[PDB]
């Protein structure tokens, strides 16, 4: 049994539509248990800077009861059958899963129906979340890493709505309304907007089935006539120091513009992140690790940890990198990262693109453990494909980087381009931006 | 006197052909070097400062 023949026996992902638009998508398995959970198209970047932070708050209160479901009676439904009720929101999405037994499908589906579209959002719960936000503000602010990385899409897309944290500000956090909340929902928890993804052991036909009783009130029409509409977010070269030599470590986050989701130079580039890895210092191999930045960071301990990142939007993204390491080390952390960068631009070799779509390959697979993994899988996925792109494409894609593939699509999003760059604590060593913008082209080249 | 002058600077015209060279190679480089100076140094003058103490 070959690689090539597994692929080819993981199963179908069906998906069939409701009339109201809900998606509903399934990958079917013989496991006794099952993630089901409801992707939405929402999150902050649909959120301006007056309701900035609402969907965080939906968040917050939506398991804290229902109009048919108190306030606990939820709570206590979903662990008397020893089921698993989790939530995410992010900058474009926002999802609502639980894991239970094959057995609790009908139930868990109806719990999800009436959390998506019932949520109490009672005026006495709302101010007892305000308080809950704001601790866990201050529990954020404690991150570095989290820091760092709203710094970097605050400066990234600046006057833009990506620019904006999921949270939002300890002042919208105070000010949410009901009504604003209710708007939110009102606004954005629709059936054209909503994927309702299961995996495991779960027949699409019995879900399918389950959906079109429980979801199907789900309407997909908008007040009036104000449906809410798409904005493009313009990237920016730019900086944002956040100096604090009270800090032990430094944080710094860099990144060029990247591609969207749908754009295929994805496969191509996140094959060349593999090749630059990353490092922490409990890793083992260290000193004989095959990325150069890793080796070089283990041999001379330039670093605490180093990370390459795409992350990827609807139309533009994040393509980087974000290491820790101390005060006297960031430069050459910045050095050696930048010309990473541009030895994959300009001489990236077949062998380490081998190596790196071997990664891609393994990273992917491995990734899909479980079935809240695939849930999760199905639902982004029908979010930003509008399809499953199943692992036979992926490793179809895969095959054809080589590396003059790598070498023109490193050349085409990093070569003399502006990044953003974030930095926090003791940052002093962090180079000049315009001696950052000069480590973007090589002059040799 | 014309006679005169040429043989105390030979160089009389050949000097003030280079001086219009240079005048205009001048008028051409400094306004250039001034926008290449004031290229790199747009991200210190427009740059914003912030403080957030505890
Ligand atoms: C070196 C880098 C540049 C230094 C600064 C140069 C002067 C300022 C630049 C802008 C004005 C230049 C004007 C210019 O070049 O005009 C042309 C003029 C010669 O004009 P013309 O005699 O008509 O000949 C043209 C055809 N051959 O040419 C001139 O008038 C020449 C410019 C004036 C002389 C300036 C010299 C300063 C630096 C001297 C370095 C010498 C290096 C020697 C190395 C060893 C050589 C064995």
């Amino acid at each position: 049994a070959t690689y090539a023949q597994a692929l080819q026996s993981v199963p179908e992902t069906q998906v069939s539509q409701l009339d109201n638009g809900l998606r509903v998508a399934s990958e079917q398995s013989s496991q006794p248990t099952c993630t089901v959970g409801v992707w939405i198209d929402a999150g902050s970047r649909y959120e301006n800077e007056k309701n900035n932070g609402a969907g965080y708050f939906v968040e917050h209160l939506a398991f804290k009861g229902t109009k048919n479901r108190p306030g606990s009676a939820l709570e206590k439904e979903v662990e008397s059958m020893g089921a698993h009720l989790n939530a995410y929101s992010t900058r474009e999405h926002t999802a609502y899963y639980i894991k239970a037994l094959s057995k609790d499908l009908p139930k868990a589906v109806e719990l999800l129906a009436d959390i998506v579209q019932n949520c109490s959002l009672e005026d006495s719960q709302i101010e007892k979340e305000r308080d809950v936000i704001l601790q866990e503000l201050q529990e954020n602010d404690s991150s570095m890493r989290d820091v760092v990385f709203d710094y970097l899409h605050a400066t990234a897309f600046q006057g833009t709505p990506l620019a904006q944290s999921v949270e939002g500000p300890s002042e919208n956090v105070r000010k949410l309304s009901r009504a604003d909340l209710t708007e939110y929902v009102s606004q954005h928890y629709k059936a054209p907007r909503m994927v309702l993804a299961a995996a495991g052991g779960v027949e699409h036909r019995q879900l399918l089935d389950l959906a079109q009783k429980h979801f199907s009130s789900l309407s997909g029409t908008y007040v009036e006539d104000a449906v809410p509409a798409f904005t493009p977010c313009r990237f920016t070269g730019s900086e944002i120091r956040h100096r604090d030599d009270a800090l032990p470590l430094a944080h710094v986050a860099i990144a060029v513009e990247g591609p969207g989701w749908a754009n295929p130079d994805n496969v191509p580039l996140q094959v060349a992140n593999a090749i630059i890895g990353h490092y922490d210092s409990t890793y083992g191999g260290g000193t004989h690790m095959s990325s150069t930045l890793a080796s070089v960071a283990a041999t001379r301990k330039l670093c605490q940890s180093f990370q390459t990142f795409n992350i990827c939007y609807a139309e533009t993204g994040l393509l980087g990198a974000h290491f820790v390491c101390d005060n006297m080390s960031i430069d050459d952390m910045m050095f050696f990262l930048q010309g990473q960068w541009m030895r994959l631009c300009t001489s990236a070799t077949e062998s380490e693109v081998v190596r790196g779509k071997n990664i891609l390959r393994n990273a992917l697979v491995s990734h899909l453990d479980g079935t809240t993994p695939v849930c999760e899988d199905i639902g982004r996925s029908l979010l930003t494909y509008g399809r499953r792109i199943p692992l036979a494409e992926w490793e179809s894609r895969i095959a054809e980087v080589d590396a003059s593939v790598v070498r023109e699509v490193c050349s085409k999003y990093f070569y003399d381009q502006c990044p953003a760059v974030a930095g926090l604590g003791p940052i002093e060593q962090l180079p000049d931006y315009n001696r950052i913008r000069s480590g973007m082209f090589w002059l040799r080249f | 006197c014309t006679f005169l002058r040429w043989a105390s600077e030979p160089e009389h015209d050949h000097r003030k052909r280079m001086g219009l060279k240079m005048l205009m190679m001048m008028g051409l480089l400094l306004p250039l070097v001034y926008a290449m100076k004031r290229h790199k140094w747009s991200v210190l003058k427009s740059r914003k400062l912030a403080y957030r103490p505890p």
